């Protein structure tokens, strides 16, 4: 899971988990 | 050369930016939102 | 010829500004906040 970047603005308690070329679609690091 | 441009109290326009070549790598700036940015240098 | 010649020495200088300050001339001088 990875915080990308969003075009969007986010409302409190919203959970929302659904341009950058070809950035936007995409969406951690074990190591 | 390197680290010589220094850029203020200028338009700080990103259209030449994000809508040049076909380039970017925006970390640090949100990069749709790269109009609504000020710095005190660039 | 006329020529200022002054003592510039504008190394590692970034800032320039051009315009048309001049022409009694009364002034006031103030550095605010930058």
């Amino acid at each position: 899971l990875y915080r990308l970047f969003r075009k969007s603005n986010l409302k409190p308690f919203e959970r929302d988990i659904s341009e950058g070329f070809n950035c936007y679609f995409p969406l951690y690091g074990f190591q | 050369a390197w680290n010589r441009k220094r850029i203020s109290n200028c338009v700080a326009d990103y259209s030449v930016l994000y809508n040049s070549a076909s380039t970017f790598k925006c970390y640090g700036v949100s990069p749709t939102k790269l109009n609504d940015l000020c710095f005190t240098n660039v | 010829e006329s020529e200022f010649r002054v003592y510039s020495s504008a190394n590692n200088c970034t800032f320039e500004y051009v315009s048309q300050p001049f022409l009694l001339r009364e002034f006031v001088f103030k550095n605010i906040d930058g």
